[PDB]
């Protein structure tokens, strides 16, 4: 069984798809997983409402 | 199951061996050994029962 | 459930009362001893007698209740407690449904038809000739 | 609550999906689905504006057409 | 060997103890016709009040077959 | 009330018992934590207030002021004509509100005003 | 002449042969503003279809005094002729029905 | 062994927001008022860090405590709605008859209803999530167009409306309902910016409390909407 | 045209242009579209939960459009909401104690207007203008202006 | 899994009190005999008549109300000397002819 | 006779459902068109075309300056202050 | 920025003559439902008249 890269492939049909159609499908996965998670891996990570309660508080020992 | 009278021995439709309902089994011969004579109809049954002349 | 009870939805902690059925009596039992036999006068009291870690039952509950909490797969719930755990999510979701599908389609024909002859379609209309819509539940009326 | 069974006795897997092949029919599907996620949401959400529908509604014939033929001093005409 | 899927088990009994937590005498489970009842009725009522406009102004105009203290004199 | 917790605890059916009690009173506990300390405790707080004999006169007193409250609450909503409900009559003036207007004479003659009025003479 | 001629015909005869007494619409409440409401909305609408000259109007008038303490008369009396007095507004010029 | 409670014994927080309080008393300019509420944001969050760091007390009954103070909060707000429905509807018998414009029964009432049950199903999904130690980055962002919107439908009803505060007890109490509704959805959205995915999962009071906050909210507008609109 | 699909095959495909039908229908894409993270917690979760999981989700997203459709809407009505009659100022309208000034307590503009009476607000501030003192807003005209709703 | 409310107290305490609340109104209106025919008019009987009258064609369409009563406020006398019903009308038959 | 060659379950089922049907628009597509259900750029009603034929887009009278109404002769304000006229950035034609 | 960007705008007409509005009232309180972009372009024009600027725009034809 042949496996592709996720999000590239469509299961619903036994045809790729068109080239306008394997654009649209490959591009939203990129911009999905590549440019607009940026902004939300941005403010989960860099900008923790909990994570800056404990700024400056000692290690746990 | 329904191997003794409290697991649903001899009662139909829980029974293995019983069906729920006995209906006859159709037949292609009659008794007699005749043909078993057959119609197929075009039209709504009679109002009530009622046979035509020959 | 959302709100956290101690004694049935005790999600903080994870403690349970009785351990779980799949143990064997031998293995792990509810902690009851109401039904214990009455002691023998030659009997002697060596332990303090409270009711406490001394206990068998007990200590067994207070030391699964703590090992509990690390298993190597999950123990699937049957869908009953799945449907239960979101059951207000599907009801909000269908009653949403029910807004856009049935309340949207109604609301819109009556207002068309209030533009056409200036009251509800589910109204008397007037004959006193003042004019406008007029109200629209009419049995709050 | 009272400890009872799982209602859900329609099919619990079609198979791997292989491009919509051997699958039920849509309508089907549509009431396995329910099925499996509980008519009690579905009653519950739809039970509030169907009711508030069905009252509104209702008054097209109860408030509206009746009424036009309610009024006992109506249907006489002056000067007849 | 054989197994059975968890999603479709049923649900655990409470346990059997000096503390035991039973629901089956409450009746409190789900609706039951009485409550249906309240709505038919309810129904009934809102339809009725609006076709019947007349029925709170009665005619006080009664003949009553067999006079008033026969029993289908009172319904 | 059994002293032992061996000896069960006889409930009726229906949504206000024994077994009724004992489902929910331990639900929002941190104190019972496990089959018998929790009976101890269930047991300890229903001989301490249902088996009080003048606890019972306050449940009738609270049952009385509760009463009369819903009623004279549901009374205003449906007879007395200057509560407004519904909105037919307030979309007019005053001289047209003749479905309202019905309800003041039957409004003013309640029968204890009839019964207890001729009782003035202990009073003047 | 009918004993119960007063309540025949309308209820608003009974305070125009006792002025001085309880209205049957409002006996049952101690607060009688809604009383001087009813009483001035007919004063308003004997003038429109008699004119103000009409002793009937004129005795309207007397109801809604009996009832209405002065200062709250003048101010709505002049509210009604400017053509202000939402009690007077001519039905067709209502804005109840509109927007809602 | 330890002692049951790890006992705070000083604080000065509550002195500064005592006197942040006075301030808006106390002034001759309405815009120290505006930097003055600032302030006031500012010690709150440095409240709520104390009690994000009490967590290392691990204490069972900390979540049973911040709960239950959640729900006594929620009935205070219940209970202001109530005195504000009692006001609209002890002068009932003065409306419906007056020169003025009611809102209408078809566009206001649907578009919010719908948009506001838009706003329930986003703050389930977060619930749902929250469940199964997931996160969705997209639903933070549908609730911010959500509230744009919702705030978009308010400022133009307002400024469009053609009756005024001082025309009568109806329309005040019209605005009043109104704008009691939109400073708890304004609310919301001083709670709902911080979400973030913290895993300590569901020892977090925060994720209990906006969904409870929310669905108050919510149902707080199908009783505004029978009343006035329909 | 592509003829080596089906009729249906093809709809679906381009409804899954975004992969929605796929994640659906295969339980290891929609765990690979999770990122790193939160995959780590994937094999817990029941198929039950992550198909009810996905099924709020759609229905949500696939409402939002509508919502949109219903809110421009009704910002076009109240771009181009239709002139009402002027009030007739009744025995208890517009009734005043003491100027509005709760807003501007030091400096008490438009003391006369009401908090949003916009047209009232309009003439006061070029009264102001007038006065050598500048005010913002009222001079645009609506259908010259982004985001006005009242453009043909 | 322990339950506290009944299983389907939401709807059950919802729906339920609303039924309770309609059919204890009806006892109430058959206890006081209430007339329970919605009417949406105003009774104004010298109106409703001049409104009969403008349907059968003998008051001109479009004619104001203040166009027909015994007495004028000040406001009212101010619209009379605009008003002009016949060209009200001619305008109305300019615009159906425009659109047919 | 000599039509049971036609009479057939698909002739049947087609026949009864779609006779049916035929009953079911003829006898309520009136009651559609009386109550407003239908498509507007299908059809319009006649009660539709009534109350159309009296709008027009041309009325430029009433234009007021004030909130209210205070009765009287004079009535509200119509003539624009001073203090606003010429004080909108109109875009050059 | 959404009140900016209103407050930009010249106020619409909430109100006109108490008279005149129910001499047309079919027109004005019903003219948007049926025509929306026809009735936006009549307001438009009755705010240009309004404010003394209907002599410095040219109002797109509809
Ligand atoms: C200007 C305005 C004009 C307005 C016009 C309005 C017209 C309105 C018409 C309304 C309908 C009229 C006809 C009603 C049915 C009559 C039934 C009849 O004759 O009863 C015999 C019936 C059969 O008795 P039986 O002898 O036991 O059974 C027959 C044999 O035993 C054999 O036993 P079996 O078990 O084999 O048979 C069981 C059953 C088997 O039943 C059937 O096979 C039913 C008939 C065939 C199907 C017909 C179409 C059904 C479509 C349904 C669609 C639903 C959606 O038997 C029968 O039905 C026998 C009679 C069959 C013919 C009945 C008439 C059918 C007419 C169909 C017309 C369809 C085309 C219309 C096109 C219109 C175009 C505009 O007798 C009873 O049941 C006794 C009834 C006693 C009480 C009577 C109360 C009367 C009130
Ligand atoms: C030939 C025929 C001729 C004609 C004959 C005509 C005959 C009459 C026809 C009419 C029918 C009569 C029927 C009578 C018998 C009915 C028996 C029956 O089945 O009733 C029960 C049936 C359902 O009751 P059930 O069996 O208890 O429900 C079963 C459940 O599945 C049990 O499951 P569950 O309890 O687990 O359910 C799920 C539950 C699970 O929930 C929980 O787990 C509990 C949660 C509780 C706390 C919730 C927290 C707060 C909410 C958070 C979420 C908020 C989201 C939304 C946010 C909105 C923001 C704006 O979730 C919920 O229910 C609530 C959450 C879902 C979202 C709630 C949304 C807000 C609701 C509140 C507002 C409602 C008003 C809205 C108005 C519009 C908008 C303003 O109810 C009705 O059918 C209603 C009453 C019907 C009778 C009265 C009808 C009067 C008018 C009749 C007129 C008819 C036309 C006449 C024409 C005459 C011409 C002559
Ligand atoms: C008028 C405006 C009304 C505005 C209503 C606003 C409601 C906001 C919350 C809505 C919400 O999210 O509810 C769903 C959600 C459903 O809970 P769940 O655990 O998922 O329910 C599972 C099943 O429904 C089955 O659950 P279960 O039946 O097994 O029982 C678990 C659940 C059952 O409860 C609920 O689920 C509550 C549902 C409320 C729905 C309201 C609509 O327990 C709780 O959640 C208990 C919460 C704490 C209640 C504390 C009550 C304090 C006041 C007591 C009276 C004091 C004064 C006495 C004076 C007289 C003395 C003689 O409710 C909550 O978790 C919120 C609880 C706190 C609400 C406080 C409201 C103010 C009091
Ligand atoms: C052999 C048996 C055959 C049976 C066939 C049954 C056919 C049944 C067909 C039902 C069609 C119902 C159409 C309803 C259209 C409503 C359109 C509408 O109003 O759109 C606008 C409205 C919102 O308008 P606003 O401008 O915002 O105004 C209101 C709020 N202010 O939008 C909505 O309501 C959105 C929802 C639209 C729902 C459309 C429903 C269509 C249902 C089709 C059912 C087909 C069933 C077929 C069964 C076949 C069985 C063999
Ligand atoms: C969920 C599905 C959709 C449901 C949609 C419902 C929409 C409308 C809801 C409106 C609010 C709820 C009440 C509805 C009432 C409907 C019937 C109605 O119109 O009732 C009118 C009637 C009086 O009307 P009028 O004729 O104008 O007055 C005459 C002189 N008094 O008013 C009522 O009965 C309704 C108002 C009271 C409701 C509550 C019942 C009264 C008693 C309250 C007791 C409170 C204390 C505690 C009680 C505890 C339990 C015993
Ligand atoms: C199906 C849902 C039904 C819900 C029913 C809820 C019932 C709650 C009732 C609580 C209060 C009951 C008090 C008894 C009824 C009296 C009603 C009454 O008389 O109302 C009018 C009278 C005012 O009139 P007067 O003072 O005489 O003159 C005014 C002149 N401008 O009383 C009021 O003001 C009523 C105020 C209470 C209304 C709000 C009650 C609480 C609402 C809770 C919402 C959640
Ligand atoms: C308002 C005050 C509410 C006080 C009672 C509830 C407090 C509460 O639960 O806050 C904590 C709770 C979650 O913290 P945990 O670390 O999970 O729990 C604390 C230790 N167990 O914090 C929050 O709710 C987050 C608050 C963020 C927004 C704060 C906005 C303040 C706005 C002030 C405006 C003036
Ligand atoms: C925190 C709450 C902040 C609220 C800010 C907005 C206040 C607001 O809009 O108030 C105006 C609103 C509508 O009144 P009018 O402008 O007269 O309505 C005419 C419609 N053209 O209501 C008020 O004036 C009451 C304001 C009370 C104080 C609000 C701030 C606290
Ligand atoms: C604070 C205000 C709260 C809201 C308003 C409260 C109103 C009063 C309280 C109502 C609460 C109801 C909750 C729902 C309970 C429920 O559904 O309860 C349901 C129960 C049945 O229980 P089951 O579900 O177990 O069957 O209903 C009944 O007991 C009645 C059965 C049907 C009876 C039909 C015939 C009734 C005839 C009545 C005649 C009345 C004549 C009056 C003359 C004066």
């Amino acid at each position: 069984v042949t496996r592709y890269p996720s999000g590239t492939r469509t299961i619903m049909s036994p045809y790729p798809g068109g080239p306008v159609y394997q654009w649209l499908r490959i591009n939203y996965n990129y911009f999905k997983r590549y440019q607009w998670r940026r902004v939300g891996r941005w403010q989960m990570r860099s900008w923790c409402y909990w994570k800056a309660a404990f700024y400056g508080v000692p290690e746990w020992n | 199951k329904a191997s003794t009278l409290a697991t649903g021995k001899g009662i139909p439709g829980i029974d293995p061996k019983l069906p729920t309902h006995t209906p006859p089994a159709s037949y292609d011969v009659l008794s007699s050994g005749k043909a078993r004579p057959v119609q197929v109809a075009k039209w709504p049954p009679m109002p009530g029962g009622v046979p035509l002349p020959k | 459930k959302h709100f956290f009870t101690d004694g049935a939805n005790d999600y903080v902690t994870g403690w349970e009362n009785t351990p779980p059925l799949k143990f064997p009596a031998s293995v792990m039992k509810p902690c009851d001893y109401s039904m214990t036999k009455p002691i023998p006068k030659h009997w002697k009291l060596r332990g303090s007698g409270i009711h406490g870690p001394e206990n068998t039952d007990l200590m067994k509950l207070v030391l699964w209740n703590r090992l509990k909490q690390k298993r190597p797969q999950r123990e699937v719930p049957n869908i009953n407690y799945l449907k239960d755990s979101i059951r207000l999510e599907l009801s909000v979701n269908w009653w949403l449904m029910s807004c856009i599908f049935l309340w949207g389609p109604w609301l819109h024909w009556g207002q068309e038809y209030q533009k056409v002859h200036e009251q509800p379609p589910w109204a008397m209309k007037r004959i006193d000739g003042l004019r406008g819509e007029g109200y629209f539940t009419w049995f709050l009326e | 609550h009272i400890p009872h069974p799982v209602k859900y006795v329609g099919p619990r897997r079609y198979g791997r999906y292989v491009y919509g092949m051997n699958r039920p029919p849509v309508l089907r599907q549509v009431k396995d689905w329910i099925d499996w996620t509980g008519w009690n949401s579905v009653f519950g959400g739809f039970s509030f504006q169907v009711a508030f529908g069905l009252m509104i509604v209702s008054g097209v014939y109860l408030n509206n057409y009746r009424a036009t033929h309610t009024l006992y001093y109506t249907n006489k005409p002056d000067n007849q | 060997y054989k197994t059975e899927n968890p999603l479709y088990k049923d649900d655990e009994p409470f346990a059997k103890t000096c503390h035991t937590f039973d629901y089956t005498r409450e009746g409190t489970e789900k609706n039951g016709l009485g409550y249906y009842c309240l709505m038919g009725l309810w129904a009934s009522i809102f339809i009725w009040d609006s076709l019947y406009t007349g029925a709170t102004m009665p005619t006080g105009v009664h003949r009553y077959v067999w006079g008033p203290y026969f029993p289908t004199a009172w319904f | 009330p059994p002293t032992r917790l061996s000896t069960p605890l006889y409930s009726e059916g229906g949504a206000f018992t024994v077994n009724w009690w004992r489902n929910r009173y331990g639900l929002y506990s941190r104190r019972q934590t496990d089959p018998m300390l929790a009976e101890f405790l269930f047991r300890q707080q229903v001989k301490e207030w249902f088996y009080d004999v003048p606890s019972y006169n306050y449940a009738a007193l609270v049952g009385l002021a509760l009463g009369i409250l819903v009623a004279v609450i549901w009374r205003h909503f449906l007879f007395n004509p200057d509560v407004y409900v519904r909105r037919q009559e307030l979309r007019k003036m005053w001289p047209d509100r003749h479905r309202q207007f019905a309800y003041a004479v039957p409004y003013l003659n309640p029968q204890l005003k009839n019964l207890l009025l001729p009782y003035k003479n202990s009073f003047i | 002449e009918s004993a119960d001629a007063l309540f025949v015909g309308t209820l608003d005869r009974l305070t125009a042969e006792h002025p001085h007494t309880d209205d049957p619409r409002f006996a049952f409440q101690s607060n009688q503003w809604n009383n001087c409401e009813l009483r001035f909305t007919q004063f308003c609408r004997c003038t429109r279809e008699l004119g103000e000259d009409d002793p009937r109007c004129k005795y309207q008038y007397y109801r809604a005094q009996t009832v209405c303490h002065e200062f709250l008369l003048e101010d709505w009396m002049e509210h009604r002729h400017r053509g202000t007095c939402d009690l007077d507004i001519m039905p067709d010029r209502q804005v109840i029905h509109m927007r809602g | 062994f330890e002692l049951n409670i790890n006992i705070i014994n000083y604080n000065y927080l509550g002195i500064i927001i005592t006197v942040i309080i006075s301030i808006y008393i106390y002034n001759n300019s309405n815009i120290i008022s505006v930097y003055n509420s600032n302030l006031l944001l500012i010690n709150i969050n440095i409240w709520m860090k104390y009690n994000i760091l009490d967590m290392l007390n691990l204490n069972v009954l900390d979540y049973k405590i911040l709960l239950w103070i959640v729900v006594i909060i929620i009935s205070n707000e219940i209970l202001l709605f109530v005195s504000f429905y009692w006001i609209y509807y002890h002068n009932y018998i003065n409306y419906y008859h007056v020169n003025i414009l009611i809102l209408n029964s078809y566009n206001i009432v649907y578009n919010n209803i719908i948009l506001l049950t838009l706003l329930s199903t986003i703050v389930n999904i977060k619930f749902y999530n929250y469940i199964l130690s997931y996160y969705k980055y997209i639903l933070s962002y549908l609730i911010y167009y959500n509230n744009y919107m919702f705030n978009n439908k308010i400022i133009l009803e307002y400024k469009n409306n053609s009756n005024y505060t001082n025309d009568s007890v109806y329309m005040t109490s019209y605005f009043y309902i109104i704008l009691l509704h939109y400073i708890h959805i304004y609310d919301s959205i001083i709670l709902i910016v911080v979400y973030n995915y913290v895993n300590y999962k569901n020892i977090n009071n925060y994720y209990i409390n906006i969904n409870i906050y929310y669905h108050l909210i919510e149902v707080l507008y199908i009783v505004i909407s029978i009343l006035l609109y329909l | 045209i592509s003829t080596s699909e089906t009729l249906n095959q093809k709809i679906l495909r381009w409804l899954d242009v975004t992969g929605m039908l796929t994640r659906w229908h295969s339980r290891r894409e929609f765990i690979l579209d999770m990122d790193p993270y939160f995959r780590k917690n994937s094999g817990m979760w029941t198929e039950w939960e992550r198909k009810t999981l996905l099924f709020l989700f759609y229905c949500c997203t696939l409402a939002t459009p509508y919502s949109a459709y219903l809110d421009l809407q009704e910002l076009k009505h109240q771009g181009t909401k239709p002139p009402r009659p002027v009030s007739l100022e009744s025995r208890f309208m517009n009734q005043r104690r003491y100027d509005f000034t709760w807003m501007h307590p030091q400096d008490k503009f438009c003391s006369e207007c009401r908090p949003v009476e916009l047209e009232c607000k309009k003439m006061c501030f070029d009264r102001y203008r007038s006065m050598d003192y500048r005010m913002y807003g009222f001079q645009r005209p609506r259908i010259q202006t982004y985001y006005s709703f009242s453009t043909c | 899994g322990r339950r506290l409310l009944h299983g389907n107290y939401f709807t059950r305490y919802l729906f339920g009190s609303l039924a309770v609340i309609w059919i204890a109104e009806y006892a109430a209106a058959c206890q006081y005999g209430i007339p329970r025919h919605r009417n949406p008019n105003w009774m104004w009987s010298w109106w409703l008549e001049k409104q009969n009258q403008i349907k059968n064609g003998e008051i001109p369409a479009n004619t104001p109300g203040y166009a027909m009563v015994k007495w004028n406020n000040e406001a009212e006398q101010r619209w009379l000397k605009t008003l002009n019903v016949e060209a009200m009308n001619e305008e109305f038959a300019r615009r159906r002819e425009a659109y047919y | 006779g000599s039509i049971e060659q036609f009479i057939n379950l698909r002739t049947a089922r087609m026949f009864i459902y779609g006779g049916v049907s035929a009953v079911f628009l003829y006898k309520a597509t009136p009651v559609m068109y009386r109550w407003e259900m239908l498509p507007t750029f299908l059809v319009k009603t006649e009660a539709y075309k009534a109350r159309e034929a009296m709008i027009a887009f041309d009325n430029m009278k009433g234009i007021v300056y004030g909130p209210y109404d205070k009765g009287g002769l004079e009535g509200p304000p119509t003539k624009i202050p001073e203090t606003s006229v010429g004080m909108m950035k109109v875009d050059p034609m | 920025w959404i009140y900016v960007n209103e407050r930009q705008r010249e106020p619409q007409e909430n109100v006109m003559d108490h008279e005149e509005f129910f001499r047309d009232f079919d027109s004005i309180y019903l003219g948007q439902v049926f025509d929306h972009h026809r009735f936006a372009e009549w307001l438009a024009r009755r705010r240009a008249v309004k404010w003394g600027y209907a002599d410095q725009i040219h109002i797109p034809p509809v």
